[PDB]
């Protein structure tokens, strides 16, 4: 049998529904989102970290001249200097006086500690939602993971639950995402090849162990001044370090909907947003004939004292008369009241306590003890506690949220105005007919 | 120190140092009684939803105003066209039978 619900996507809150087939005893349905994963499709561009400025030993063909060449090393900078006469510990390093040429080389590497302290630049496409469900039908519990797309039939044994499309398309990640030691940032990194000196991504490589590193770190080779051999150079600050100082707070702390940002793989777990249209094809054997379940002769609902809060702030006793003992499913036929119980034991004459939760200031709902709908009426006072540590089990509607005293006053005012204008219209027509008969 | 943070029906998560996050949700504990006198009801629903309750109260004020000024306008129109068309006609006499039934 096919049942189409709409489960609120809040992890942990059970969603209760009653499936009634003609000729078959009502079955209790219980859908819980144990966990959720928002996994985007990732694409790694490059890996960046602090650069190691490698200055080789200066070359002095120092009676003659040297030529600058081209190398594939990262940010390979070269410069030829006119007349040097370099010194070391030992005096003059060659013979001709001002015919001495020094070649300064400076490229960029990956720091030795980069295998631990590095960032990964990623582009993430549309995200996919996957949920863990705890469908409880009858007295059988089934755990199962389904894709939230509307077509994939994730099934544990014989449940065949199809998770409909999520009502709201939400993704806490931007197009470009930076991952550094497990912390996820939304950064607009430069593309592969567009290295900006002094900014994030000034040194790029496909991997840490790659030999095709590309860099642009603004290395300016300066003319030596001192007599001792020297490679004077100046450089821009590490873009990785500058970004680390100005990174802001991660997505783990700036995420919406209480999302838990996790890595390996990148995902946003336990996000509370939207509604999921679940469709369950319950196996036939779970249902039982209407003859097998006990039949309620008459029942009546009295509600002890209720508040409308997140937790189960309500109590309810109903006196029933059953002709046979057995188990009967209990359900609240209302969107603003949810029962804590699902099945209960009925024994001839008895009374049972059912705890519920409400968002309206009225227990104005219906309860079914394996059929035999009965109505409750009471006053739900506001809770004394201001802050609780548990999510609200029921959403806040309008006709429910407005109480009956306020409804009575509103209808008194509006109906007074409407009756006033109706009396005005009737005296209008009566006076008009009197005038028409006058002349 | 002390820090004041606003909590709503959706919740709030705060992390203090190297502590596990703790989440808190706000209940509808507005001052007043939703089932008391109208002023207590208005206090409750103004603390809960101010703009909505202002809209509803302005709606009832407009409904009473436009509707008392409409029934009264129609009443005055009927009075005028019951007193003028032949009763107030110069040198004309209207006895009690067709005067006092609506007039005065």
């Amino acid at each position: 049998f096919e049942h189409a619900t709409t489960v609120p996507n809040v992890p942990g809150i059970p969603y209760k529904a009653l499936v009634e087939r003609a000729g078959y005893a009502p079955l209790n349905l219980e859908i819980t989102v144990v966990s959720s994963e928002l996994t985007p499709s990732t694409n790694k561009e490059y890996v960046t970290c602090k650069f190691h400025t490698v200055i080789p030993s200066p070359q002095v063909k120092c009676c003659g001249s040297l030529e600058c060449k081209a190398s594939s090393k990262a940010d390979y900078t070269c410069r030829v200097f006119g007349g040097v006469y370099p010194f070391m510990w030992g005096g003059a390093q060659c013979f001709c006086d001002s015919e001495n040429t020094q070649l300064s080389e400076a490229y960029v590497e990956f720091a030795p500690d980069c295998t631990i302290d590095h960032a990964v630049a990623l582009k993430v496409h549309t995200a996919a939602l996957k949920v863990g469900l705890r469908i409880v039908y009858g007295n059988t519990t089934a755990h199962l993971d389904t894709f939230v797309n509307g077509v994939t039939p994730g099934s544990s044994r014989d449940l065949k639950v199809i998770a409909g499309p999520i009502s709201a398309a939400f993704s806490p990640f931007d197009h470009k995402v930076v991952i550094r030691k497990g912390l996820v940032y939304n950064y607009d990194f430069p593309e592969y090849g567009a290295m900006k000196p002094g900014a994030f991504g000034d040194i790029q490589a496909s991997s840490l162990y790659a030999t095709d590193i590309v860099a642009r770190t603004d290395i300016r080779l300066l003319k030596p001044s001192v007599k001792n051999i020297h490679v004077p150079y100046t450089q821009a600050v590490s873009g990785y370090e500058m970004w680390k100082n100005n990174s802001g707070r991660p997505l783990q702390e700036t995420a919406p909907f209480g999302c838990k940002i996790e890595v390996e793989p990148l995902r946003a777990s336990n996000c509370a947003y939207g509604h999921i249209p679940i469709s369950i094809d319950i196996p036939d054997a779970a249902f039982v004939r209407s003859s097998e379940s006990p039949t309620i002769l008459e029942v009546s609902c009295t509600v002890a004292d209720c508040i409308y809060s997140a937790d189960f702030g309500g109590s309810l006793t109903l006196q029933y008369k059953a002709d046979r003992e057995g188990h009967c499913p209990v359900h609240s036929h209302s969107t603003t009241a949810v029962l804590k119980e699902a099945t209960t034991h009925v024994t001839a004459t008895g009374s049972i306590t059912l705890h519920f939760s409400t968002s309206s200031p009225q227990a104005n709902f219906i309860v079914s003890l394996c059929g035999k709908k009965t109505t409750c009426n009471a006053e739900c006072k506001p809770p004394a506690d201001h802050i609780i540590g548990e999510p609200h089990k029921v959403d806040q509607e309008f006709q429910a949220a407005v109480s009956k005293t306020s409804w009575n006053w509103l209808l008194a005012l509006f109906g007074g105005a409407s009756s006033l204008i109706v009396v005005g219209l009737i005296v209008l027509v009566c006076s008009s007919m009197l005038i028409n008969t006058r002349r | 120190t002390s820090r004041n943070f606003s909590v709503g029906r959706e919740g709030l998560e705060y992390v203090w140092g190297n502590h596990e996050p703790v989440r808190v949700w706000a209940q509808e504990s507005a001052p007043g009684d939703p089932h008391g006198w109208p002023h207590e009801i208005i206090i409750h629903y103004y603390h809960r939803h101010p703009v909505y309750t202002v809209i509803v109260l302005c709606g009832v004020a407009l409904a009473i105003l436009v509707g008392t000024a409409s029934s009264a306008a129609c009443i005055a129109k009927a009075r005028r066209d019951c007193l003028t068309p032949y009763a107030l006609a110069p040198n004309a006499t209207v006895p009690t039978a067709l005067a006092v039934l609506c007039c005065i």
